[PDB]
C-alpha cells in the first residue's frame, strides 16, 4: 500500500525534478499541472500511469520512464464528462512512441465511445527517432481515429510547446487549434531543415510562432498570453459546446431579457455610404450579456466568427466587418467562415448572419489563389447546412456577395432586413454604365439616371416585394426578433441526400 | 496621468464586490444543462484569492439568504448586496454599509473594476489557481519602430496632425479611403511627429511610409 | 403542325444567323452543336425550348427570345442517361436571368431524382443586370442543387466561353471543370473593376484564362485545344465514370490480361537514390491498355490523379511523381490528392496509390501557406475513405508523408513494397545526427554509423517485420497483385460513424 | 424609420378603407383581426407583408396592393407554435394570383419543416383571371404541399367567405 | 528530317487501318453496362471520315464475319484483318492483300500511324462530327523566348552543351540539383549556344538565366 503510493508519486515525478523545474522556468506549467487546472477539482482519474516502452534500439532500455511522455485520463469540466491527454515534454521530450500513441488511442476510443469531448494538450518534440517506424504507425492510428472522431464529437487541441514534423497533423484535424503566445509553435519541417535546403535563417517564433497561425496561416483559432489564461479559456469554450452531435447545444439560466430594446442600433448605420462601423458592437448587442466568445479574431478580420448565447443558448455567429477590407470576402474570410458554419452545422448549432458585403475583392492575387473555390467553400457550407438560419441585412449586400452570405435561395430560414439595407446586383453607378451604355458620354443625364436607380433599387424593398426579404425590421428589434425565431426555429427537421458525403472543394 | 492603483478600504471594497461578481458566475454556470451527476452533489470552495493589480486578498465567500459576506484575512467582514446582473456597465449596491456604484467592463478571466478614482483587474480564483497562476511570467510589450506605416492600400483622405505635435495613444492620425471605404489609423505609442511623408491626397501603396515618431 | 415545325426552327436560331456566325467565326461551336457532339446520334430530348422571361424594366420586353439563353434537356452517352444544360452565347450573351435559373433548376432536379451524370457547359456573362434580384435568386436556387447534388451524381462543368460574376461559383462546386483554350476564361471579378480598384490592368486571358486556373489556381481540372476536343474528352471521361453513388463503376470488357508480368519494372527505379524517374510510366503500364485519363495533369506535377481501368473497371490513381520537387507533399499536391480521394470515395471507386515521398516541402511559403491543414486534407480523405485502397511503395517513405500516402495505419487494405522501398522516420543522414549527435566531430565514426542505419533501416523489411507492409513483391507482378487484390476487395464493407458531416479542415 | 411604419400602415389597410367598412358591413371581421383573435396577444409574426403581383396584363400593373390579397406568418396559441395564412377578401377579392400562391406555399413549408400545426383562413374569390395559367400553377403547389403536410401536420380550414373554383 | 505525308496507297492502307482501330474501339464501347436499353437495340453509323493529317477519306465500314471491309470513295474496298490489340505498340496484319506492320501511338479521339516511311495523325468522325470539327480553328504555336530558364531553385550540376553548338527538341542542356534529386532540363526551340549564363557548381535561384539561343 506505501510502495503503490511511492511509485505513484515516482510516476508523476516525470523526467525528474531538474526538468521539472526548468520547465517552471521557461514559464511553463507541467503536463499534470494543466490536467489540474483544466479540470474540476478531483474529478480526474488517470489511464495507464506506469505504462512503459518497449524499445530496445540504441540503449533505450536503460532509461524506461512511467507514462511514456503522455498523461491521458478523463474527468469533468464544469460537471460535464470529458477525456485529455497531455503531453509530458520532460519525459523524452514529449516525442510520440509506440505506447504513446497506444494511451492517446486508447482515451480517443473512450472519448468516442462514450460521446464526449476530448482535449489534446501538445508539448512536445515530434516522433522518437530511436524508435523507428512504429512511432509512424501509432501516429497514424491516432491520425485515423481523429479522423472517425471528426463531426461526432468536438475536438481542441491546445499547443501549450513545440509542435513539429508529423505531431502537427492531429490538431489540424481537430475542430479548434489554440496556442500560446511565445513558448508554442508548429511546423511540419524545423527551422534546421529550412536552413539546409531553402539556405533561409529563421527561428521557431518566425517560422511557427503564435502570430504566425494566428494571423497569417489559419492554422490557430487563437492565442492566450500564458499557459493559466489559454486554460482558463477552453474551460470557458467548453461550456459552449456540445459534448457531442445528438445532445444539443448546452443551456444555462439567462441574466439577459429576450424582450429588451437597444434604441443605439437605431443609429449605428452611418448616414455617409462610405463610413465603416463595428460589426462587432452589433453582434454584442444582441447576444446575451455582452459574452462573445470569438473565433480567429486576428485571422481574416473582414469577417467575424464566434459563439454567442441568446436566451441561454449557444448561438454561432457570422458577420462581415466593415472596418477590415469595406467588408468583402475574400479567399481568408470564405474559408474561415466556411469551416465555422460547418462545425455550427455538424453540432446543432444554430447561426445567426449579419450582412453588410459590397461584394470580393478583386485583383489577380484573389484569382490566382483560388478565390472561386474558396468562395464556393462558404457557399457550400450554407447551402448544406440544415441547422436554423438567422440572416440580418444591415447595410449592403451586392450580388454573389449577396447570394453567398446566407441567403434565403440557398436555404435561409428567415432572412430580416435593416431599413438602411441595399439589396441589388451591383452599385447604382455601375449598373447604370451597364445598362445605359449607350449614353455614357453625358452626364447630366447619367446623374439622373443614377439617382433614379439609386432611389429605385437600392432598398431593402424589391428583394422584399419577391419575398426574398421575410421582413424589413427596425433596428432596435433585433435581438427581439432573432429570439423569437430561434426559439420557433428550434424544432427545424431537415436532411440532405443520402450520400456517403459530400464533394466540397478542398 | 496614471489610475491609481487602489488601496484601503477601496481596494477592500473592490476585492469584496469582484469576489460577489465571480460567486454569481460560478453559480450561474454550476446550473448548466448535461452534467455527469447532480450538481446539488458538489461543493463550492469556501478559500478564494482575490489579485486587484498584483495585490491579493485571501477572502472567503458564505451566502446570507440573497446577499454576500466576504470575509478577508483580519477578520473583516463585509456583506455585498446588489440588483447587478452580467452585462450592465455599473455594478450598483451596499458593500458592508458603504452604498457604492462600481464601473464594470470584461476582462479575460476577470473583470477590470473602476471606483472612488482606482482602476484595477479583478481576478478570482481558488488557493491552487492562484499557486499555478503566480508561476506564469510577466511578459513585457516591444512597441512599435515610431513609424506608421499604411497597411492597406488606398488614397489619404485627410491627416488631422502637423510635424512636432504630440499625440496620445489611440488619437486618430490618417484616413486612407480604400474600395469605397474610409479607413481610420490610430497610434499605437506617444510622443512628437517627427516629419510627415504622405500628404492629404496621395495615393499610397501596401506599407507606405505615412508619418514617422 | 407546319406553324410548331415553322417556331422550333426560330427557337433554334437562337440570338439570329449573325450572331450565329460571329460565334462560329471565334472558332466556337453552338450550345445545341456542342449538345449535339455530346450526346448519341437522335438522343437529345430538349425541355422549356419555348421560355422566355418576364421581365419588363430598361425595355426588355421588347426582346422575347424563346430559351432565354440556355438549352437543356437529357440525352444518353454511350447509351447510359445523362442531364445537360448549354448556355447560348448568342441569347442575351448567355446571362442568367429568372427563367433561365428555372430551367437549369428544372434540370437539376430532374438529374437528382433520376441518380444520373449532369453536364454543365457555360459560355455566359453572368447575371443578366436588368433583370434585378431576380437573377441572383436563380442563382441562389441553382447553387443549392449543386451542393444537394454533390455526392449523389457526378457533376462536369466544361467552360467554352466567358465566365465571370456568380457564375463561376456553379462550376466550382461540381466534381470537374474542363476549359477550352484561348476561349474561355473564368473570374469572379471581371478586367475593368480590377483595373479601377487595384490599377492592374489585365485582359482577360491573363485575369483567368485556361492556363491560369490548370496550372497556377487549380480551379480547372483540365484544358482542351478546341471544343470538339473537349466534348470527346468529356464523353469519355463520362464512360469513365459511374452514374451515381449507388449503381458502381461501369464495366467494359477488356482487352488487356490480368495475368501478364512486366519485366520492365524490374529496372524501372534507378540504382542511384538521387535520380528520379517517370511514375507515369509506371501507372500506364499498370492500367489496362496504357489508357489513363489524368486529373489536373498541368497543376502540382509533383502528385499525379487520374482514371484508369484495371480487368475493364474504373479505377483510381494517385502517385507522387519523383520528376517534380523530388514527389515532395506541399499544399497544391495534397489539395489536389485529396479532392480526388474524395471523389473516388464518394462514387465507390478503388484506389491505388504508388509511394514514392521523402516528406514535405520545407520553408516559410509552405508554413505560411498553411501547410499543415492543406497536408492534413490528404490525411483525412485517405482515413476517411471506405472503398478499397491498395498501395504500393517503390523506393521512399519517408517520416509523416509514408503516413499520409494510404499507409496501413490510416485505413489502407493492402500495403505492397518493391524491394526497393525504404520506409524510415528519415534518412540515414540525419537520423544518425539525431541519435548520435554527442559524437558528430568523428567523421569515421559518423560514417561506419550512416552505414550500419542504412543497412539496418532504409528496407521495406523492418516496417515488414512489423505487419505494416503485407507483403514485398517483385515490381514485375505490380499489376497481378493489383487486379488480384481488387478483384478480391470488391466486396469490401465499411462505414464510418453517424454524423451529419465531417469536419475536414477547408 | 419613420417611412418604414408609414409603409407598413399603408400595407395593413389592405385594399382601402372603404372596403374594410364594407367587409364590417356584412358582419366579417377583416383577415389582420381574425389573426389577431386566433393567436395570442403579441405573439404574431408576418412574413412577405409588401409582396406585390409581377401581372402585366389587362392593365393589372395599374394597382399593385402590398400582401398580394393574403397575410402569412406564425404566432403561438396558448403558448405552442402555429402557422397561419389568411385571404385578404378586400385586396383582389382574396383571390388567388402567383406571389399569393408562393406567399402561401413558403408559409406551408415552414409550417411542414417545423412540424407545427398550420390554420388556413379562407375569404376569396377563387384565382386570378388575369393571372392566367401562372395562377393555376401557384394552386397547384399550394394542392402538392397540403398533400405533403397530411398526416405529418394538423390542418385546418376555415372558410369565413366565399370559396369557388379551385 | 521531317516526316513525310503519306500518300497513294500508304495513305489508304492508314486510313483503313485507322477505321478498322476505331470500328474495334466503337464495339468494344457499345458494350458498356448501365445503359438504359439493350445496346443491340441500335444502329451503327456506316459512313465515317477519317482525317488524316489534312486529309480526308470518305469510307465505309462494313464487318465481314471475323473481317472487317473498308470501301472508299472511289469503289476500293480493302479488307482488314489483323490480331491487333488496344496497348499494343504495333498493328500487324492485312490490308486487303499485302501484309503490313504499322506502328501505333494514341494521341487525344485518334491514334499515331506510322507506316512505309510516312506519319501521319488519324481522326475517325462520322459526317456531322467531321462537318463540326471542320469549324474548329488552326492553333499555331507561340514557340519560345531565346533565353533557358531555371523553372526550380538548385545547384547546377552538368551542362552538356558548350558555346556555338547547334541542338534540336528533345535533347539535354542542364541538369539541376534540388532536394536530392536530379532535374533535367530540355531544349523547346533550336538555335545556336550565344552565351552560357551559369557553369558547373553554381547556385541558381528560381527563374535565373542558364543559356541564351
Ligand atoms: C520540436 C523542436 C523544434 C523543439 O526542440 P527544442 O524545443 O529546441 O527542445 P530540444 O531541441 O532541446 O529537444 C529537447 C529534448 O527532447 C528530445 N526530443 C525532441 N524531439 C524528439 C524526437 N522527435 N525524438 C526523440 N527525441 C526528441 C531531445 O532529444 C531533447 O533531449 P535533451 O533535453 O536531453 O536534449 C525540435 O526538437 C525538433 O524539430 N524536433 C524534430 C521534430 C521534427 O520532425 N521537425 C521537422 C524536421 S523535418
Ligand atoms: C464576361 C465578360 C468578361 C465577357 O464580355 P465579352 O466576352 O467581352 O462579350 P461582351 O462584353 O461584348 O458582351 C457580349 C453581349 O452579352 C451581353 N451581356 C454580357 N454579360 C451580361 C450580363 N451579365 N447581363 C446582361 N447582359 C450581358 C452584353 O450586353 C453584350 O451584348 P452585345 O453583343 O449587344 O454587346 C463581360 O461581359 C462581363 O464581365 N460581364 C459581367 C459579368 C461579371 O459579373 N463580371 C464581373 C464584374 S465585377
Ligand atoms: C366566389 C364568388 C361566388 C363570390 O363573388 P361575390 O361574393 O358575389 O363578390 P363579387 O362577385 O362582387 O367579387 C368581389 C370582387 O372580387 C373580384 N374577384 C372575385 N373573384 C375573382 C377572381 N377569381 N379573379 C379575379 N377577381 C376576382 C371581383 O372582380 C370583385 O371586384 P369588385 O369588388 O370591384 O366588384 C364569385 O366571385 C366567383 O364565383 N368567382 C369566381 C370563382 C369561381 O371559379 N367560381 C366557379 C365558376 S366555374
Ligand atoms: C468605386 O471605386 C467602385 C468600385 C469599387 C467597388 C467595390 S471594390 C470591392 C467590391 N467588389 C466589387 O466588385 N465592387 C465592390
Ligand atoms: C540533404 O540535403 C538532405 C536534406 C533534404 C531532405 C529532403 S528536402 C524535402 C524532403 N523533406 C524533408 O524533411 N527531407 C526531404
Amino acid at each position: 500500500l506505501e510502495k503503490l503510493e511511492e511509485r505513484r508519486a515516482q510516476a508523476r515525478l516525470g523526467g525528474g525534478e531538474k526538468r521539472l523545474e526548468a520547465q517552471h522556468k521557461r514559464g511553463k506549467l507541467t503536463a499534470r499541472e494543466r490536467i489540474e487546472l483544466l479540470l474540476d477539482h478531483g474529478s480526474f482519474e488517470e489511464f495507464d500511469m506506469f505504462v512503459q516502452h518497449r524499445s530496445t534500439d540504441f540503449g533505450m532500455e536503460k532509461q524506461k520512464i512511467p507514462g511514456d511522455g503522455v498523461v491521458t485520463g478523463w474527468g469533468t469540466v464544469n460537471g460535464r464528462t470529458v477525456f485529455l491527454f497531455s503531453k509530458d515534454f520532460t519525459v523524452f521530450g514529449g516525442s510520440n512512441s509506440e505506447a504513446h500513441a497506444a494511451k492517446i488511442v486508447k482515451v480517443q476510443d473512450m472519448a468516442l465511445k462514450m460521446r464526449a469531448p476530448i482535449i489534446g494538450i501538445f508539448d512536445a518534440g515530434g516522433a522518437r527517432i530511436q524508435e523507428g517506424v512504429a512511432a509512424l504507425g501509432g501516429h497514424g492510428e491516432v491520425f485515423r481515429r481523429n479522423v472517425a472522431a471528426s463531426g461526432v464529437i468536438p475536438q481542441i487541441s491546445v499547443i501549450m510547446g513545440p509542435c513539429a514534423g508529423g505531431d502537427v497533423y492531429s490538431p489540424a484535424m481537430t475542430d479548434f487549434i489554440f496556442m500560446v503566445r511565445d513558448t508554442s509553435y508548429m511546423f511540419v519541417t524545423g527551422p534546421d531543415v529550412v536552413k539546409t535546403v531553402t539556405n533561409e535563417v529563421v527561428t521557431a517564433e518566425e517560422l511557427g510562432g503564435a502570430k504566425v497561425h494566428t494571423s497569417k496561416s489559419s492554422i490557430a483559432d487563437g492565442s492566450f498570453e500564458n499557459d493559466v489564461e489559454a486554460i482558463l479559456q477552453i474551460r470557458r469554450l467548453l461550456d459552449f459546446l456540445p459534448a457531442n452531435n445528438i445532445e444539443g447545444v448546452p443551456e444555462i439560466e439567462s441574466f439577459d431579457d429576450v424582450n429588451r430594446l437597444d434604441k443605439s442600433l437605431d443609429t449605428l448605420i452611418p448616414d455617409n455610404p462610405n463610413k465603416p462601423y463595428d460589426m462587432g458592437e452589433l453582434i454584442r448587442r444582441v447576444v446575451d450579456e455582452g459574452d462573445f466568445f470569438e473565433i480567429q479574431a486576428a485571422y481574416a478580420r473582414n469577417i467575424i466568427t464566434g459563439f454567442g448565447r441568446v436566451e441561454g443558448r449557444t448561438v454561432g455567429f457570422v458577420a462581415n466587418q466593415p472596418l477590415v477590407l469595406a467588408g468583402v470576402l475574400d479567399s481568408d474570410a470564405s474559408r474561415k467562415a466556411a469551416r465555422f458554419v460547418r462545425f455550427c452545422n455538424a453540432f446543432s448549432i444554430p447561426i445567426v448572419t449579419f450582412v453588410d458585403v459590397p461584394g470580393f475583392l478583386p485583383g489577380t492575387a484573389q484569382e490566382y489563389g483560388g478565390l472561386i473555390k474558396h468562395g464556393a467553400k462558404l457557399l457550400f457550407a450554407y447551402s448544406q447546412a440544415t441547422v436554423p438560419l438567422v440572416t440580418i441585412i444591415t447595410r449592403k449586400a451586392f450580388g454573389g456577395a449577396y447570394i453567398v452570405m446566407a441567403s434565403k435561395h440557398v436555404g435561409a430560414d428567415l432572412n430580416y432586413a435593416w431599413p438602411t439595407a441595399q439589396i441589388a446586383v451591383m452599385g447604382a453607378k455601375g449598373a447604370v454604365e451597364i445598362i445605359f451604355r449607350a449614353e455614357i458620354g453625358d452626364a447630366d443625364k447619367v446623374a439622373e439616371r443614377t439617382k433614379e436607380y439609386e432611389d429605385r433599387f437600392l432598398s431593402p424593398f424589391v428583394a422584399a416585394e419577391r419575398g426574398y426579404i421575410d421582413e424589413v425590421i427596425m433596428p432596435h428589434s433585433t435581438r427581439k426578433r432573432i429570439a423569437r425565431a430561434l426559439g420557433m426555429l428550434r424544432t427545424k427537421e431537415m436532411e440532405q441526400p443520402r450520400k456517403k458525403h459530400d464533394n466540397i472543394p478542398l | 496621468f496614471i489610475a491609481p492603483e487602489p488601496e484601503g478600504p477601496v481596494a477592500h471594497r473592490l476585492a469584496a464586490v469582484a469576489a460577489a461578481i465571480d460567486h454569481k458566475l460560478n453559480i450561474r454556470k454550476r446550473g448548466i444543462s448535461g452534467q455527469m451527476r447532480d450538481p446539488s452533489l458538489l461543493t463550492f470552495q469556501r478559500e478564494r484569492v482575490v489579485v486587484l493589480s498584483g495585490q491579493r486578498f485571501n477572502v472567503t465567500v458564505d451566502p446570507d439568504g440573497d446577499d454576500l459576506l466576504v470575509t478577508f484575512d483580519d477578520g473583516t467582514t463585509a456583506p455585498v448586496r446588489s440588483a447587478w446582473r452580467p452585462g450592465a456597465p455599473v455594478w450598483s449596491g451596499t458593500v458592508g454599509d458603504q452604498s457604492v456604484a462600481i464601473q464594470v467592463r470584461p476582462l479575460l478571466n476577470g473583470v477590470f473594476l473602476q471606483h472612488a478614482g482606482a482602476a484595477a483587474e479583478a481576478r478570482v480564483f481558488t488557493r491552487r489557481e492562484a499557486e499555478l497562476a503566480d508561476l506564469m511570467p510577466v511578459k513585457e510589450n516591444a512597441g512599435s519602430g515610431k513609424q506608421l506605416l499604411c497597411p492597406m492600400p488606398g488614397l489619404v483622405k485627410q491627416i488631422m496632425v502637423s510635424e512636432g505635435q504630440e499625440v496620445k495613444n489611440g488619437e486618430p492620425l490618417a484616413i486612407v479611403e480604400a474600395m469605397k471605404m474610409e479607413n481610420v489609423l490610430r497610434a499605437e505609442r506617444d510622443g512628437t511627429i517627427s516629419k510627415i511623408a504622405a500628404k492629404e491626397g496621395d495615393s499610397l501603396a501596401v506599407d507606405a511610409v505615412i508619418l514617422e515618431f
